[PDB]
């Protein structure tokens, strides 16, 4: 396999929890 | 023999237009 | 090696420049024939000039233009304008071909004009330029002492 | 080269004193002397000659005649003298020919193919040279026309137009091609605004085409047949007759009839 | 010891020579000697190593030597030969037989055996030289002799295939000599080599030999790339003298490989994309053809990046050649993502690997393709996008730079959109819905033409290999 089947993203992995944190704080 | 040498290609060219169509005609 | 520097001198007016630039193309042909085909209109323009006396060498090169492209129809016409510039005894790949191509054109034009008149060979109906080159091969077969090709070509 | 017993070497004297128009008058009488000399064109008979009157005098004469046509804005005669000096550079690899005018005339040849808007021969001689790496990078003369065409197809006119106007190298001997090359950007932008832009104000197009006066914008719109309204210009996106070439392919009107005629011809080809 | 060694290899060489000698004597058969010569290159290459060099010495002694007496001594002088008493006149395999080249009729000059013997003699010379890798004076000595010999012979239908494989070694030995050492004589020697190729190609046009012109065009198109003359290659391919009928599949793949490199600088990738694909299908997958498939696949990946469209990435990882495809993997990633600093750092470290194949110069023009592809990607995302938001994603300079790049690609029909300055966004003019137009009908016509073409090509060779079954007596 190739394209995004291997490299995928390699970003915003552990930062997904920060999205819910900034929503419950800055609110 | 400039004209004869240029027509030497028709030796095997016309042969393919006979022997090939002969088997297709005989089988038909 | 490009044909641009040798063909760029033909656009000026001089006696020595037009001669030197034309003789340089006759020496190197098989290398430079790529760019000569695009400059062919400039080469054929000097053939119609009456004050230009080198047309025998110019038409000899212009005959090689279509000769290198595979068209033998126009290669025979411009080759006959060379006159003494075209050597029969050279026996090169260009000489042994165009002369042989003129024999094929002599047979095709004779049979089509034979029905109208049988005297066409004596009169001016047939191209006399093709007749002169046709008789040169006749004397060539006489030196080899062969009566089959001499009497067979006239049939 | 000082001239003593002949006027052939006197061409370099008149080159440093100016008046490039008179330098072209001395070219015909000098080239006649090169006809009687068989050393004008190199051949296999010449082994090594580092002295004059073989390959040395032929280079200096062609460099003066090539730069003389630059002042007179004649690009047809420039190609005649340049194509003669091109084989004098190298046949394949020649390391003994180096001069300040060597890389200068080669850069002028790249500007001539771009002035006539030809990308065929312009993309050829770039990769094929004596040195296609070191000379096209460290040297600013040969790399100047490279950045012009590379940024032209890239679509950035901000840093590309600066080299054609405020550039350092285009001032003295390279200013001849500026009157054309600079007119190529305004022609491409004019054709770009005819499609993606229905109408745009006249204040923006003055800065887009780099005009210092509004009279040039109105005069340029008349040549391209642009209707002018108040503080704006309109583009009707009017095309020419049919398109391109190659008849019966996206060219002549009523192309759906030929498609039906061609489709009915496949059944006959099967029986054949 | 050394006596029985020369008799074994020479008998195997004469056995293969007598097979092609009787085939060309009766009428004209050019098919059978050609199939034997294909395996002759492989059988002779392995045989030259065994029994040393002494197999070719007695072969020259056996047959009469027109030119070949002094040529073998020059080949044996460079190796500092020790005398084994190999002087001609010892071993005699003729002994007055008709298939043995009867000597009395040969010495009396009443018959001419030189035609088949001399043309075949030069073939075994270049085979032993390519095995030992001999250069300098030995290379120039052969080029000077062979040219007048080919001009003296009339080059009949059977004679055109003898030297057809000799021209390949003429150009190969000349290029290996230039790359080994550079001198002033290497440039003047190539001038005569260019004139020799054109004189023999023009003569072969009258004979209409399929394999002869196939080997020449492959060598001539490559010579224009090294000498750097495009105008010579443009007019050369316009004649279309290359026959597609009897030429081998290996010779066809080399032909389409040059057309992709020529059209690469002409800014037409429509025809060049088909030539690089067809060259892969015509090239064998065996080990000896791996050298051609390695260079051909490196060009295909570069052409797609020059077309503004990202190719299929599955070719890199699924293939086993990806070790050499690593530099091209980061080039597609830089153009697709549109990162400006990633593309500049990729070509800097891999410049050494891209210098050998001369593909680094094409990577310089990929700098424009990085932005042009990124604009096409962001345009296909949203139909209406702000002008300032484009410079934020690609980290551009200002709004005046992106304004020109969007309107530049629409000239060739790439973006297919319009820029609204008063509105403030760039609207895409592509509504799709081509099902109501006639555009797909034009493509459907060319697809059926490929079907009827293969049906006629299926009729080209069908009964032909079976034509000899009826005339030959069966059981």
């Amino acid at each position: 396999e190739n394209w995004d089947d291997v490299e995928v993203d390699d970003d915003f992995t552990n930062e997904l929890k920060a999205e819910l944190d900034r929503y419950k704080r800055e609110n | 023999e400039q004209k004869i040498q240029e027509t030497e290609l028709k030796i095997r060219s016309k042969t393919e237009n006979v022997r090939r169509l002969e088997a297709q005609r005989n089988a038909l | 090696t490009t044909a641009a520097p040798l063909l760029a001198l033909l656009r000026e007016n001089q006696d020595s420049v037009k001669t030197y630039a034309l003789e340089s193309i006759n020496n190197v042909v098989d290398q430079l024939w790529s760019e000569i085909s695009n400059e062919l209109p400039d080469i054929e323009a000097l053939y119609d000039d009456d004050t230009f006396s080198d047309r025998e060498m110019a038409a000899l090169i212009a005959s090689k233009v279509y000769y290198n492209l595979g068209e033998y129809e126009s290669a025979v016409k411009y080759a006959l304008a060379a006159k003494d510039r075209f050597d029969i005894d050279e026996k090169s790949q260009f000489v042994e071909t165009i002369v042989s191509k003129s024999i094929e054109m002599y047979v095709q034009e004779a049979s089509k004009q034979y029905t109208k008149d049988e005297q066409f060979y004596t009169k001016d109906i047939i191209d006399p330029k093709l007749t002169s080159i046709f008789e040169r091969m006749i004397e060539k077969c006489l030196k080899a002492s062969e009566l089959k090709l001499a009497l067979g070509i006239a049939l | 080269m000082p001239s003593l017993a002949e006027l052939t070497k006197s061409l370099s004297i008149a080159f440093e004193n100016g008046d490039y128009a008179a330098c072209e008058k001395l070219l015909p009488p000098i080239k006649i002397e090169l006809i009687k000399n068989n050393l004008l064109i190199p051949d296999l008979s010449i082994q090594n000659d580092i002295y004059l009157n073989d390959l040395m005098i032929t280079k200096r004469i062609l460099e003066v005649g090539a730069l003389a046509s630059i002042q007179t804005f004649n690009f047809d005669s420039f190609e005649n003298y340049f194509n003669q000096l091109k084989p004098y550079y190298f046949s394949n690899n020649h390391k003994l020919s180096e001069s300040d005018k060597k890389s200068k005339l080669i850069s002028l040849y790249l500007l001539n193919l771009l002035s006539q808007n030809n990308t065929t021969k312009f993309h050829s001689e770039l990769q094929y040279l004596d040195k296609h790496i070191k000379n096209l990078e460290d040297d600013s003369l040969l790399s100047y026309p490279i950045k012009l065409d590379r940024w032209l197809m890239e679509g950035s006119y901000q840093k590309a137009w600066d080299l054609l106007q405020s550039g350092s190298q285009n001032i003295s001997e390279f200013d001849s091609f500026t009157d054309i090359l600079k007119s190529a950007i305004r022609d491409e932008i004019a054709k770009n605004t005819e499609l993606s832009y229905d109408f745009l104000p006249l204040s923006n197009i003055k800065a887009l085409l780099f005009f210092n006066n509004e009279k040039e914008t109105e005069k340029f719109a008349l040549e391209r047949n642009w209707p002018i309204v108040n503080s704006k210009v309109y583009f009707n996106n009017q095309s020419k007759e049919k398109a391109d070439y190659e008849d019966e392919m996206m060219h002549e009107e009523d192309q759906k009839t030929n498609i039906i005629e061609k489709a009915m011809d496949y059944a006959i080809s099967i029986e054949n | 010891l050394h006596h029985s060694e020369k008799k074994y290899a020479e008998e195997d060489q004469v056995q293969e020579l007598l097979k092609v000698l009787n085939e060309i004597s009766k009428t004209t058969l050019t098919l059978d000697p050609r199939y034997i010569w294909r395996s002759l290159k492989d059988l002779s290459s392995l045989r030259n190593q065994e029994l040393l060099n002494a197999e070719t010495l007695c072969f020259t002694v056996n047959v009469l030597y027109p030119d070949s007496s002094s040529f073998k001594k020059n080949l044996l002088k460079f190796i500092t030969s020790n005398h084994k008493s190999s002087v001609p006149g010892s071993a005699e395999l003729r002994n007055s037989y008709p298939a043995s080249f009867y000597s009395v009729n040969t010495e009396k000059k009443t018959i001419e055996v030189t035609a088949e013997i001399n043309c075949f003699m030069h073939l075994l010379v270049q085979l032993f030289l390519w095995d030992s890798k001999e250069l300098e004076q030995l290379v120039e000595f052969n080029r000077k002799v062979v040219i007048p010999n080919l001009l003296c012979y009339y080059n009949l239908r059977s004679l055109n295939l003898i030297n057809a494989k000799l021209w390949f070694y003429i150009y190969l030995s000349h290029e290996t000599l230039a790359r080994s050492s550079e001198e002033i004589n290497s440039d003047n020697q190539n001038i005569i080599l260019r004139s020799t190729m054109m004189k023999f190609l023009k003569i072969a046009s009258l004979k209409h030999d399929n394999e002869t012109k196939a080997m020449l065009i492959n060598l001539i198109l490559r010579d224009f790339l090294n000498n750097g003359e495009v105008d010579s290659a443009s007019d050369f391919i316009s004649k279309l003298e290359y026959p597609h009928t009897d030429v081998s599949s290996s010779l066809e793949a080399r032909y389409f490989f040059y057309l992709s490199k020529i059209n690469a600088i002409q800014l037409d990738y429509s025809t060049a994309n088909e030539y690089i694909i067809a060259a892969i299908r015509k090239a064998p997958h065996n080990s000896k053809s791996l050298g051609f498939l390695q260079q051909s696949n490196k060009l295909h990946c570069c052409i797609q990046l020059l077309m503004g469209d990202i190719p299929e990435l599955s070719f890199f990882h699924q293939s086993n050649m990806q070790k050499s495809l690593l530099p091209y993997y980061h080039l597609t990633k830089a153009v697709k993502l549109g990162d400006l600093k990633k593309f500049t750092s990729t070509i800097t470290k891999y410049k050494q690997l891209l210098l050998k194949d001369d593909t680094y110069q094409l990577c310089v023009r990929l700098r424009s393709n990085v932005i042009k592809t990124g604009i096409r990607i962001i345009s296909l995302t949203y139909k209406k996008i702000s002008l300032r938001d484009i410079c934020l994603k690609l980290n551009l300079d200002s709004e005046q730079t992106v304004e020109y790049m969007v309107s530049r690609a629409i000239r060739d029909g790439v973006i297919e959109a319009k820029i609204n300055h008063e509105d403030g966004f760039i609207e895409t003019t592509e509504l799709l819905n081509i099902y109501d137009s006639e555009d797909p009908q034009q493509v459907f016509d060319e697809r059926i033409k490929f079907a009827n073409q293969l049906h006629d090509e299926y009729l080209v060779s069908m009964r032909y290999p079976e034509d000899k079954k009826t005339q030959q007596n069966e059981k």
